[PDB]
């Protein structure tokens, strides 16, 4: 369908925007990247100078084996399971939805197989689901716009959606997981977009209680923000298509 | 210059609640991990409870249930809700930034 | 709304039967994993009397919530995982949306600048990838018309010759871009045969949980490109591997809602 | 029962390198951290490196860049490749199961 030549000038935009991003990546974080490995060295002196019984190998050790235990799937701290029911579903969820937080993941043999074939017919069947979210969706958002009376109705369209599925839910986020407005409106987007870092992940942190209500209405949330955000990819995609198009005359 | 304002100390009844308060400046107190410890008068250094970055808490299995460590990295300020105390808990409480060797002056709790 | 709440009890069935397994498979390696650790940390308390178990457990927190807030607790580094390299792979995983998490960004700014580099970047990446799926769709299409010519003078019926192709399809790119890979990265990161086909899917579905990374362990200066042009191609053919299973399932529920 | 049978070591010459190895036996070796320490005549037990579950290793300041630690799941043994040895090694090294409490017998490493 599209020739070797679009494809190769496709390709070389992409490298360029790849280089583009790793240069604005590394000028806004090396600095700050500097200034945090000088302050756990010096945490990791001063803990020595306190505890003088304990050598610079011992406590190196400890926190590898700290490190590569969490990094195992066995977490070091306390004597709290995460693959009860309750967190083995929303961890299935991560699984079909492509988000993938990593936060949990499977340790055993049996469970990796299983997590294979998981994924192998899990996904195409979520995409089915996320796919008639997006149509009862659009039937919902075709009602109201048709009280209403088509580049006004795409923008109250991205408008009205960032308000219900982007906004609304970062306040949520604020008020309950002590994140900053950005780190919420990140997770959002991060999460959203299945991209799906780890770094933030809803109704991880141990020592607050979380309401009963509160998971499953995140995992809700999760299911109509992915097939909103899929239909805003889509319009920037078809704008990208009309831009190179009348590019392309001129 | 670091600077740890301690408040909430003071004279109190067994059984009764009391609160801890810690102003911080002079750091950047996002990120850095805090800790709130206690001298007792014939005792070391105790580390009571301890905050980290990421709001993850860590406590002294004596006030284990009882005491409750909390940040607000809006107003720099780390708290320590002590619940339940007992004659065992008279000590004095310093706050400090946890492995960095900034302490606060230490306010003495009274439990009488 | 009819087929799209029968189609969300299914996932929800799928989610609830999945959580299971998971749960039976993981949750007896997990609590005697869980056991070896405390053992260790308790012969730790006793080898070094000075350290108290608060103390202990506050640093093994205090070093898990640094890794995982980017900044490394391992060394001195005077081992920058921001350098222009690593970057340019970091910026590979946002657009691509697998988003392993091994780096992440620390700073306000880098945040505010990944929110924008995934909402341009991810359907960027998508008109790429759609070409890359119909370069490597007209060369299986050059090669299967070398094959089809042969079944054509061996009578076999019109219908099936599209079946054969289809499993050839997939036999064939199952072959080049995850056993061939996975035996690569099982001889250079030294993990086994299935943690290799497990990081194989796992990367090329975008899931990315991050517990298995190419090129992450403290490599040659070609394996990363390679790793990387790898992940391009890769991802094509399993978008169209999964979209043959997604299209295989509607004519499935048809088939099914007849009878 | 855990078995730790160490073997290599012996009188060797000053920058002359050499090899001592561990079979582990009676636990699940490829989970667990493995470690090599020293005792010196006149001093105490010092950690010379480790092994972790991940293969990540962690040295002595004394041996970084010398010696190599280095282990083969398969064989079930942990490996110390001591290189350009100076007289400061001479100490009886033992294997350990690092924070187990499982040790060797000793291997005697003479370097003069
Ligand atoms: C734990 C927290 C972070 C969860 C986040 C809350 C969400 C589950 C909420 C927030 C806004 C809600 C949406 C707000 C508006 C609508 C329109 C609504 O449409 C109608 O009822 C039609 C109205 C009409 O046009 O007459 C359908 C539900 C929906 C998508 C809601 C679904 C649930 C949402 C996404
Ligand atoms: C978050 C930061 C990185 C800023 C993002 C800016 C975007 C709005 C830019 C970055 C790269 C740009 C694209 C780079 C290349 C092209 C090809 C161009 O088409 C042609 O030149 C025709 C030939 C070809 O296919 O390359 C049309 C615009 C477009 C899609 C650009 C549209 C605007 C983009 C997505
Ligand atoms: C560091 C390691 C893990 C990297 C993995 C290696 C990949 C980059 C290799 C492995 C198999 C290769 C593929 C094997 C076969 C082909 C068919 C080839 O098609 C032709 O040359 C047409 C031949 C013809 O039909 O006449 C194009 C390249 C491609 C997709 C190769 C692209 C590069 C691949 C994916
Ligand atoms: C990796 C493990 C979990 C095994 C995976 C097995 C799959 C091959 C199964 C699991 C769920 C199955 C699906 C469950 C429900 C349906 C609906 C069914 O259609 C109807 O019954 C019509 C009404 C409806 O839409 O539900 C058609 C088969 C299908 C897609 C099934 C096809 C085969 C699936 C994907
Ligand atoms: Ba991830
Ligand atoms: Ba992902
Ligand atoms: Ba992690
Ligand atoms: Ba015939």
């Amino acid at each position: 369908v599209m020739k070797w030549k679009t494809v190769v000038a496709i390709f070389v935009v992409v490298v360029v925007y790849l280089v583009t991003g790793g240069l604005v990546f590394r000028a806004l974080e090396q600095p700050f990247e500097s200034s945090q490995k000088n302050t756990i060295a010096l945490e990791k002196a001063e803990f020595l100078r306190d505890h003088v019984c304990v050598s610079p190998q011992e406590l190196e050790t400890l926190i590898q084996h700290a490190l590569d235990a969490d990094n195992a799937g066995v977490s070091p701290i306390g004597n709290s399971s995460h693959w009860d029911l309750g967190s083995a579903f929303f961890f299935a969820g991560t699984v079909i939805t492509t988000i993938g937080y990593g936060n949990i993941a499977p340790s055993t043999e049996g469970g990796k197989i299983f997590c294979i074939l998981y994924a192998i017919f899990g996904i195409p069947l979520f995409g089915f689901l996320l796919a008639g979210i997006g149509d009862q969706l659009g039937t919902i958002f075709g009602k109201s716009i048709a009280r209403v009376e088509r580049v006004i109705s795409t923008i109250l369209f991205i408008l009205a959606g960032c308000i219900v599925f982007v906004t609304i839910p970062a306040v949520i986020f604020k008020y309950i997981e002590g994140w900053t407005a950005l780190e919420s409106i990140y997770f959002v987007v991060v999460t959203l977009t299945t991209v799906g870092f780890g770094d933030f992940v809803a109704g991880g942190n141990a020592g607050i209680n979380y309401r009963e209500w509160y998971k499953p209405l995140v995992w809700f949330w999760i299911l109509v923000g992915l097939a909103y955000f899929a239909a805003v990819l889509s319009m920037i995609g078809d704008w990208l298509r009309v831009l190179s198009k009348k590019t392309k005359e001129e | 210059q670091v600077q740890l304002v301690e408040s909430g100390g003071g004279l109190v009844q067994p059984g009764r609640s009391l609160r801890l308060s810690c102003a911080a400046s002079g750091y950047i107190f996002s990120s850095a991990t805090m800790a709130w410890y206690r001298q007792a008068p014939g005792k070391q250094r105790e580390l009571v409870a301890s905050i980290t970055r990421a709001s993850n808490t860590v406590y002294a299995d004596s006030v284990k249930g009882r005491f409750t460590i909390s940040r607000d990295n809006g107003k720099n300020t780390v708290y320590l809700q002590m619940n339940s105390l007992k004659p065992e808990d008279t000590a004095v409480y310093y706050c400090n930034v946890w492995s960095r060797g900034y302490w606060g002056q230490g306010t003495q709790v009274t439990v009488s």
